[PDB]
RNA sequence: GGAUUUGGUGGAUUACUAGCUAAUAGCA
């Protein structure tokens, strides 16, 4: 399940996915936290910028969550994690299996509900202690005390008292000395919503049936009463901005506005939030401000300010209706389209069943923005055809974008689903475009294709015929018949000489764009899919229904790769931008990377929901895939775009049980010498033996206007091998190597020159690093020439030097070798 | 398979004669003579017997004399009409050359069924004077392939003025029988004639 | 084919910020405006990161484990950049002026010098995945009232020195429980505090003031306090003290004053070691080596960077960038070399690999507008507005000939003949173009016949012919040579900015101001093709301007263009932020290139904050140098162009060739399959299938895997539509590798097989060629001149009598 | 200078004991004086 | 497969899949495309992961 | 008039040359003063030929 | 029901590590 070449990084386009957000405070600002899955997000109210994200994910989905100045407090399962900006500090774990439901924390006390109605109470170790961690005692409710626990809440100023509600009543334990204080009188109807007022001594509790009940605990007495006949209670809270208001969430999707003092309705917002999707599942006033915030299970997070009364007097009665202030949401459901925007990774383009298209931006999450469907009013000046009720398009089947001519006219084609024409979009304008591209023959489009140059727009009918038009003006300009059956894919290389087809008769059309001929066609043996063209390498992969893909060269029409092991259809896949790897998505669960040099499946990965999509990034650096469930984009990294991945097969029969290195790794080192006969030049820059020859001439300019050498030179002088000295000889500096040089004796007997020469004999007769030793025997006349020849009579220097000449004499070759080439070099270049 | 890049049918509001559409079809010599069969049967008259370009009518205002070699980029046709006006009195009229040769191309087709442009290449071909004479006596010499179709053209079109200067045959008429008996090869045409004693001529001087 | 990266930028070698050496010592790294460049000293290697700030940079680091770069811009903002893999791990901004960055010599640690906020986070591990949020933060730490000057660390990893516009030196602790040890502040300075360092012992805290002044505290009995033991004070006329740097092992101080100068001492003896003198403008930073040997000084306001060794008086580096933009630029026939000229009137020569400039000069006197080489390569021809026409030989780099105009003319374009005889110049002010002779220097005639300036100038290397263009919507085509002299005029829709001539000389392109790019046949002077550009340009909004860049028409047009020497491509730059490679025979696009991404250039954005405004106008406007390509040139021996620009040379390269681009590749053909051949002793076939898979990895096993003796057998054999890649391939392998032989080897087998075809198809082959001439030029001959040398050395020894 | 800037369409630069360091050498480091004198002039 | 809860085999009609038939056990597999066409497949169960119908079936007027 | 002048060029209708100047304060020398004319696509000069009923849509 | 124009606000127009402060720590 884990893969060598991707690993996960985060979630993009969810903001929340129902569960209820949390708000905490620190200092003057706030902060929302909200639930994404296992992960956790964090809000800033003044901008709903992303502060944090859980530093890893949760085993289980987290159910409650609770924030207190910079803590955060999450539970899941049958643990509460404590978090500090995004990053865990401490888990508690409980002692039983009855997995966490409500959450409260007021002072020192850390008060978990569990689903069998026991209340466990955690205390800290220290009073100074940031956080509670000490497990204080164990408080469990009983049927005869009460029903089922609707959330654990706190007032004020009540000394180690936990204010228990249930859906039977209300009830109130110490959990200092763990004893039932009182209990409140049964309510007829079921509890649904408890919030602690801004005064003393009163909760809010909302039932089932549109009653809101603002109980007095001190005097254990109902104090008021307001009626929400056929609706049901989902959040509370107060206005504390000095004006006496009460908001009451309902399931519903609306949202109610009351004036405690005036007991009247000041204002109802309808539909804000999805019923289907629990309606208004928190809604919470900003402490101290006439802001508040609303969420939904429809993966949206609104903002909503009162405005100053325009009444010089009596501004009470006079009271502006809440106007939206901003928000960040996404797709209600899984995305069934990705794209990737630009060159870069910084704007995705996503569509989803809820007919919806969304620009989600990896680089920052406020960028992110919804594309408009505002028509724009047609040329010839007639009325639009259409619904007056305004109607989201349908869901797009297909995609395809370019950039090459971005911001002079539309640069996107879109598909919808039993639909038969093409919508355009303009990335710039993040708005709907004037085109509208029909098949012509009456059949339903299924692909949608881009030259590269931007000026021309294909579509793939069912009926096989395909349409090209021109994106400017919106004019059919060519049709092409080949395909008896559905087109399901059009490819068009940089260049827009060759145009490929191919669809599900079996069929691949090879065509001539400029002259429009039909350059060949090839039969392939199953039905085919879906294609993928990379207009670098010039090669394009099918998705055969025969669970494979087949990879072919336009520029030779043959199959050139076949790929083998998907045990169910191939939901997507895509190219890698080096063209050398393709990844695949099938619905077998099952995420394989193939290279195509070897054209095997390096790596595989097994997904819980099936992925729907697979795109690369055009940097390769990051992969981007959709899933079956989930309204967010998973997001990987490439571990391969930071290290080298070896490209042995991977085993199959592992994989089906969980559901020669230079080559492995694509490399390769060049032999240090390739035969002993063979000169070869050191291991290192060519600059080096300028520099050692000509170093004082360099060392003049540069000017404002027993040692180890000696003793491994007599050491092998013994041993009649110089290696060791000569493999130090190479790795000194030039400076070090002249000064060596420099210091060799020059009196007699003139033993220590003798050796040298023979040692440079010895690393002649190795053919490697022969150019440094003609160097240092350059360097051996220039520091010893005059007594070279002063002396040179005598046997030991004499034979030393006859000996290095008959090696010496013997490196010739290279002279005729090299001049030899010049002379052909000249000739052929010349004449 | 198919490609389809007219979807209407096309109607203007000024009528074009159908034979104008026909021409856009393929661009043929007068609308009525088709390049694409014309081939040079002489491998060195190629390059210089231009004929690969189609024009509708032999006048182009091209600028031919600019530099030295420009002549071989000219159409054949359109050398035969400037070559054709000559004598003064049809110095300035390029207009009667154009409707003398399209005459010409007329009968030609009428008295062989093959395309006359291909006579006319033929003719040309036939009548080019491979070897030569220059005074020193005489010694012989080589011709360049543009010297050729040059003094081909010149002698065509002067045999044919000449045989009708003072005759009842018309310049259309002698035309056709000249180039279309030097297409054969025939010594009827006069070209052929010359053709044949300058290089008997410079083979004596050989 | 059109896969190139930028690869390194050549003109300049220092900008600004602070530049750091190496964990070892051999490497460099030097913040080069929007970008840093890192030099390979011992190796003579250079490289430029991808990544770009959006302005220039401001501070930078390097761990000791050289794993992990940090570098933040003017902004606050921080690239972390894996220094191995030169991939970026993320992005992060401080929301400060960010003054300083530094590791903690243990590297778990790094503190910034941010306002008067030291914060200290905590490094992410290289190993580990990218994550949303790899740093962590472990203290926000506030003494000082004012902006903090410089930090240090203590070699244990556990206590800071800061250095404030506070006239105050701080300490800190990194463990909060040693906060009692060190929680003291440094006073009695008269200006700013530069620095402030430890003792190798530790027990010695030494702090200098902008004044000239160096207080060495020690913790003694008045009961033990820290104190000022010891005054020492920098006695320069003028100069202040700007910055330092100290070496606790070797006890070395380095302090560059605003004058120029710096001076080295010794501490605590304040023995002036030395002092020397860099100009008249400040020495922007100072930076030791880890041994202590090396001292890397660098100015902004010319750009100059040098790297001194104090122990030998010697000068390891010394370069400065050229203080504008390159007018012009001209590759060498072999490419190993590229000279670049500049409007200082000064002319330098760089060398591509090492980054560093070989030689300049300053004849000159004006802004010197063109450079061009002869074919030979041997000389080098350049042209400036002060009027004259100066030639250049590279052997003795004199200038052996100037020419200039009778009336005093201002020459803004040059060619030379290929012949390398005749010398034509053109003008913006005389609308005739000028010609001499390079053996005497006499102006020949002045060919006449534009009715605007002459804006460019070209010769055939294969016909001789010359083609001019101006201003006049026309372009004539001289025949200079011959006894008769003809001129072909060629009209054109507007106005000619550029001309490239084909290396074929058959044809020639034109870019105009419409934006267009237009093929002519030269021969047949008639037109042959056409691109359109305009829209592909990418122009930004100045600052400055009134009228949105989309309506704007101030760079729609290439002030410059070249073929590719195949001849296939031609590359286009102009005064504006795209580079555009076309392809001839087809006209379109290959590829575009953003030449900058920095917002402190002006046309780089085509879209501006609306913030910036205000109903006074913009903030920035409280002129800046605009985003331009002077000129444009490809390699001659490699697949590679260098685009002239503001901030200096672009190098754009296709060497790292990490893209699979296999060619006629089938299911037999698998690197297992190449080396099952070569297992198999088939080695034309092992040879065959990898250069159909195209992997430099798997030609290199195949190349050196073949025996000598069958060499000759496998190069008769080689099919002809490989000939070029092993062309190719060989000379770029033979430049750097040590087989000098095998390979010479090869090229003897392969030239003698296919001579022929060579000859046949030279413009297919020209760049691998060259390549190959290169190495048997620049390295294979210089081998032997040693080898020969010596040899004659030798026979005098022993042939020759020594006595008295 | 002071005209250029003013006349330029493009930014123009400003212009520009103890040993001064020789930022710029017109010629290469390892070259020789005496080799690049030719024999004519030697 | 219920017990093991793999994937047998993956039939693929020509057309959408509207109405399915099965006959015996596994015996045959009738199902109705929403072109108009009826595909058979025979012996399902017994390449081998991907089948494609058998026999097909379609109605058209004499007038066609 | 000058004022006239001056508001045009920051209007980006001048081009001195093959560039446009939104400067107003640019020096033109004896040689350039001869090449300051109007951009090519701008409005007044197609206003211009408007008048003298010499507009040719090709240039523009 | 269609079309034209326009005011205001929201998000971007720079790469997403929490607020506030008098900041080695306090506040919230």
């Amino acid at each position: 399940k884990n893969s060598k070449i991707f690993s996960p990084f985060r979630i993009i386009g969810n903001v929340s996915n129902g569960v209820p957000f949390a708000t905490g405070t620190l200092g003057s600002t706030f902060y929302i936290v909200t639930c994404v899955g296992k992960t956790f997000q964090i809000y800033d109210a003044n901008t709903l910028h992303l502060l944090f994200v859980s530093e890893k994910e949760t085993p289980s989905s987290i159910v409650a969550l609770s924030a207190h100045f910079h803590y955060v407090y999450a539970a899941y399962e049958n643990k509460v994690g404590i978090y500090k900006r995004g990053i865990e500090e401490h888990l508690l774990e409980l002692e039983t299996d009855a997995n966490v439901e409500h959450l409260c924390i007021f002072g020192d006390y850390l008060c978990a509900s569990t689903d069998d109605n026991s209340i466990f109470i955690y205390k800290k170790s220290d009073p100074q202690d940031k956080y509670p961690s000490e497990f204080y005692t164990k408080l469990t409710v009983t049927e005869i005390q009460g029903g089922e626990i609707v959330s654990l809440q706190h007032l004020a100023t009540y000394l180690n008292k936990l204010t228990v509600v249930t859906k039977s009543n209300v009830l109130l334990f110490n959990v200092r000395t763990g004893k039932l204080v009182f209990t409140s009188n049964e309510f007829p109807d079921q509890i649904t919503t408890a919030e602690p007022a801004p005064v003393l001594d009163i909760i809010a509790l909302g039932t089932v049936t549109g009653e809101v009940i603002m109980f007095n605990m001190r005097k254990g007495k109902r104090i008021r009463t307001i009626k929400i006949p056929q609706s049901r209670i989902s959040s509370l809270s107060f206005r504390t901005d000095g004006s006496s208001h009460l908001s009451v969430g309902t399931s519903s999707g609306d949202l109610i506005f009351y004036d405690l003092d005036r007991r009247s309705r000041i204002h109802v917002l309808k539909n804000i939030h999805r019923e289907s999707y629990g309606g208004v599942t928190q809604a919470t006033f900003l402490n101290g401000q006439p802001i508040i915030v609303t969420s939904g299970g429809d993966n949206s997070l609104k903002e909503y300010v009162f405005d100053p009364s325009l009444s010089q007097g009596s501004g009470d009665v006079v009271v502006q209706p809440p106007r939206y202030l901003r928000s960040r949401g996404g797709h209600s459901q899984p995305p069934s389209y990705i794209a990737f925007a630009d060159s870069q990774s910084h704007f995705m383009l996503s569509a989803s069943k809820d007919r919806s298209l969304w620009s989600f931006s990896l680089r920052k999450d406020a960028q992110s923005q919804e594309m408009s469907q505002r028509l724009h009013k047609k040329q010839d000046g007639g009325r639009v055809g259409g619904s007056t009720i305004k109607s989201k398009f349908p869901e797009i089947v297909a995609l395809a974008i370019e950039n090459a001519r971005i911001g002079e006219w539309e640069n996107i084609i879109t598909a919808h689903k039993d639909e038969k024409f093409a919508r355009t979009w303009d990335m710039r304008n993040k708005r709907v475009g004037r085109w509208t591209f029909d098949t012509t023959d009456d059949g339903f489009v299924k692909s949608v294709a881009m030259s590269q140059c931007g000026n021309f727009g294909f579509i793939g009918s069912s009926n096989g015929s395909i349409t090209i038009y021109n994106m400017q003006s919106g004019i059919l300009r060519k049709k092409y018949k080949l395909h008896k059956r559905a087109v399901t894919g059009i490819s068009l290389d940089g260049m827009n000489r060759k145009m490929v087809s191919c669809g599900l008769d079996g069929i691949v059309g090879f065509y001539d764009f400029n002259k429009s001929t039909l350059l060949g066609k090839l039969k392939l043996d199953a039905p085919i899919t879906a294609m993928v063209y990379h207009r670098s390498s010039d090669l394009f992969a099918l998705a055969l229904d025969d669970l494979s893909i087949v990879v072919i060269d336009a520029v030779t029409q043959r199959v050139v790769r076949q790929l083998w092991g998907h045990s169910n259809r191939i939901t997507a896949f895509d190219f890698s931008p080096e063209g050398r790897w393709i990844v695949s998505a099938s619905l077998d669960s099952t995420i394989r990377t193939w290279d195509l040099p070897t054209g095997g499946c390096i790596d595989g990965i097994i997904v819980d929901n099936v992925a729907t999509n697979v795109k690369f990034s055009p940097n390769g650096d990051l992969l981007a895939t959709t899933h079956v469930t989930g309204n967010g984009i998973c997001i990987w990294t490439n571990r391969a775009q930071f290290k080298t991945v070896s490209t042995r097969t991977i085993d199959e029969s592992e994989f089906a049980r969980m559901a020669l290195n230079d080559i492995d790794f694509n490399t390769y080192t060049s032999l240090e010498q390739i035969d002993k006969e063979l000169l070869t030049l050191s291991i290192g820059p060519r600059s080096k033996m300028n520099t050692l020859l000509h170093l004082d001439v360099i060392r003049k300019r540069s000017k404002p206007k027993e040692s180890h050498f000696t003793k491994q030179l007599r050491e092998g002088s013994q041993s009649k091998d110089y290696s060791s000295l000569l493999a130090t000889l190479i790795n000194f500096s030039p400076a070090a190597v002249d000064l060596e040089i420099r210091s060799l004796n020059s009196f007699e007997p003139f033993d220590e020159i003798v050796w040298f020469i023979d040692a440079l004999t010895q690393g002649l007769k190795s053919n490697k690093n022969f150019e440094l030793y003609e160097t240092f025997m350059s360097l051996l006349f220039k520091a010893h020439g005059d007594v070279i020849h002063a002396n040179n009579k005598n046997q030991d220097i004499a034979s030393a030097l006859q000996n290095w000449e008959d090696v010496h004499k013997k490196e010739d070759r290279l002279d005729d070798l090299v001049k030899f080439c010049m002379g052909v070099a000249a000739f052929v270049t010349t004449a | 398979f198919e490609v389809v890049e007219e979807f209407t049918p096309v109607v203007l509001a000024t009528p074009i004669p159908e034979e104008v559409q026909q021409a856009q079809t393929e661009i043929k010599l007068f609308n009525k003579w088709s390049f694409e069969e014309v081939e040079v049967k002489d491998a060195s008259l190629v390059d210089y017997v231009q004929v690969r370009q189609p024009i509708f009518v032999a006048h182009t205002a091209g600028r031919y004399a600019n530099k030295r070699f420009r002549k071989a980029q000219c159409p054949i046709i359109e050398r035969l009409t400037n070559s054709l006006m000559m004598n003064g009195r049809n110095n300035g009229k390029k207009l009667k050359a154009v409707r003398i040769i399209k005459h010409t191309l007329d009968i030609i087709n009428v008295l062989t069924d093959q395309n006359p442009i291909q006579v006319v290449v033929d003719a040309i071909t036939n009548t080019g004077p491979r070897e030569d004479t220059t005074r020193v006596r005489r010694q012989a010499v080589d011709v360049s392939p543009l010297r050729r179709v040059n003094q081909a053209i010149a002698l065509l079109t002067i045999g044919a003025r000449e045989a009708a200067f003072r005759n009842i045959k018309t310049i259309a008429e002698t035309l056709a029988e000249e180039l279309i008996n030097a297409a054969k090869g025939s010594s009827t045409s006069y070209a052929i004639k010359k053709k044949d004693e300058l290089e008997r001529v410079a083979k004596s001087n050989r | 084919k059109s896969d190139f990266k930028f690869s390194n930028l050549l003109g300049t070698v220092y900008r600004q910020g602070n530049i750091t050496f190496s964990d070892d010592g051999k490497q460099l790294l030097s913040p080069v405006g929007n970008r840093v460049s890192v030099f390979d000293l011992i190796n003579n290697k250079s490289f430029t990161f991808e990544y770009e700030h959006r302005k220039n940079i401001a501070a930078i680091d390097l761990n000791k484990q050289g794993t992990l770069l940090i570098s933040i811009d003017e902004d606050g903002r921080a690239i972390l950049v894996n220094f191995k893999a030169r991939n970026v791990l993320h992005h992060f901004n401080f929301k400060e002026k960010c003054s300083a960055v530094k590791f903690s010599p243990d590297g778990r640690l790094f503190a910034l010098a941010s306002g008067r906020f030291l914060q200290i986070w905590k490094t992410p591990d290289v190993n580990k995945d990218r994550q949303f949020a790899p740093f962590v933060r472990h203290r926000v730490h506030a003494g000082h009232f004012q902006d903090i000057t410089s930090l240090t660390w203590s070699q244990d990893s556990r206590f800071i020195l800061t250095t404030s516009k506070d006239l105050s030196a701080k300490i800190w602790s990194v463990d909060s429980e040693e906060k009692n040890l060190a929680a003291t502040t440094f006073n009695g300075h008269r200006d700013y505090v530069m620095g402030a360092f430890f003792s190798h012992d530790q027990e010695k805290i030494y702090t200098v003031s902008k004044d000239g002044a160096v207080f060495v505290w020690e913790f003694t009995k008045r009961k033990y306090s820290w104190r000022i033991t010891k005054k020492h004070f920098f006695y320069a006329n003028q100069a202040k003290v700007k910055c330092v740097t100290f070496h606790p092992a070797t006890r070395l101080l380095a302090v560059g004053f605003t004058s120029g100068e710096f001076r080295l001492y010794d501490l605590p003896d304040f023995t002036l070691i030395q002092q020397l003198s860099m100009g008249q403008n400040p020495v922007n930073t100072v930076s030791v080596n880890q041994t202590g040997e090396w001292l890397a000084f660098g100015s902004s306001k010319l750009g100059q960077l040098l790297v001194y060794e104090w122990q030998s008086e010697s000068y390891i580096l010394k370069q400065q960038g050229h203080f504008d933009s390159t007018n012009s630029l001209a590759y060498s026939p072999d490419g190993s070399r590229v000279v670049t000229a500049s409007e200082d009137g000064k002319i330098k020569v760089w060398d591509i690999t090492s980054g560093f400039c070989l030689a300049t000069f300053e004849e000159h006197t004006s802004s010197v507008t063109a450079v061009q080489f002869a074919k030979r390569g041997q000389v080098m021809f350049s042209s400036s507005l002060d009027g004259t026409v100066r030639a250049w030989d590279l052997i003795r780099y004199r200038n052996f000939r100037t020419f200039t105009g009778t009336e005093r003319i201002q020459f803004n374009c040059l060619a030379v003949d290929p012949s390398g005889e005749v010398v034509c110049a053109g003008s913006l002010d005389n609308f005739d173009i000028h010609v001499w002779s390079v053996q005497t220097g006499q102006l020949l005639d002045a060919l006449s016949g534009h009715e605007g300036p002459v804006s460019c100038l070209s010769f055939s290397q294969e016909n001789s012919v010359l083609a001019s263009a101006s201003w006049d919507k026309t372009i004539r085509i001289w025949s200079i040579f011959g006894r008769s002299q003809q001129v072909e005029p060629i009209e054109v829709y507007s106005d000619v900015l550029a001309l490239s001539m084909r290396p074929d000389g058959k044809e020639v392109a034109v870019s105009t101001l419409k934006g267009q790019i237009s093929i002519f046949n030269i021969e047949d002077a008639k037109q042959v093709g056409n691109i359109d550009c305009r829209k592909d340009i990418i122009s930004g909004r100045f600052n400055q301007d009134r009228f949105t860049a989309k309506n704007s028409e101030r760079s729609k047009f290439f002030t410059t263009i070249h073929y590719s020497f195949d001849g296939m491509a031609i590359v286009a730059g102009g005064n504006n932020n795209s580079i555009c490679l076309y392809d001839v025979p087809n006209e379109v696009l290959l590829k575009r290139f953003i030449v900058s991404r920095n917002m402190a250039l002006n046309g780089t954005l085509e879209f501006l904050n609306s913030k910036k405004m205000t109903e006074a106008g913009s903030l920035d406007l409280i002129m800046r140098p605009e985003v331009r390509v002077t000129s444009v040139q490809f390699s001659p021996t490699a697949n590679a162009f260098a685009a002239a620009s503001t901030e200096g040379l672009l190098i754009y390269s296709t060497n790292d060739t990490i893209l699979f681009d296999p060619f006629d590749l089938d299911v037999d053909v698998t690197p297992h399959s190449t080396v099952e051949a070569l297992r198999e002793k088939q080695f034309l076939n092992a040879l065959v299938m990898a250069f159909r898979l195209n992997e430099e990895y798997l030609i290199n096993k195949v190349y050196e895997a073949i025996p000598i003796k069958e060499i000759p057998l496998v190069a008769s054999n080689i099919p002809a539509i490989y000939l070029p890649r092993i062309l190719k391939f060989i000379g770029d392998f033979a430049i750097e590798s040590q087989h000098i032989e095998f390979n010479l080897i090869w090229i003897k087998a392969l030239l003698s097989a296919s001579g022929g075809y060579i000859n046949e198809h030279k413009y297919l082959f020209s760049t691998a060629m060259r390549s190959i001439q290169r190495f048997i030029v620049r390295v294979a001959k210089e081998v032997v001149n040693t080898t020969t040398d010596n040899k004659y050395t030798y026979r005098f020894l022993v042939s020759t009598d020594g006595s008295m | 200078y002071k005209l250029d800037v003013l006349s330029s369409v493009h930014f123009v630069p400003k212009p520009a004991e103890t040993p001064t360091i020789s930022m710029e050498d017109a010629q290469p480091l390892y070259m020789s004086n005496a080799s690049s004198l030719a024999p004519q002039e030697i | 497969d219920i017990h093991s809860g793999m994937t047998k085999c993956v039939l693929v009609a020509e057309s959408d899949i509207k109405e399915l038939s099965h006959s015996g056990q596994a015996d045959s597999i009738a199902v109705t495309t929403e072109d108009g066409s009826l595909e058979i497949f025979v012996d399902p169960l017994v390449g081998n992961k991907s089948k494609k119908s058998s026999k097909k079936i379609q109605i058209v007027s004499k007038d066609g | 008039t000058i004022q006239d002048a001056v508001k045009f060029i920051e209007q980006g209708h001048v081009r001195v040359g093959p560039n446009l100047i939104n400067d107003p304060a640019y020096l033109v020398t004896r040689n350039m003063e001869d090449y300051v004319t109007w951009v090519d696509n701008s409005k007044i000069k197609k206003t211009l030929l408007r008048y003298r009923n010499q507009i040719d849509d090709f240039d523009f």
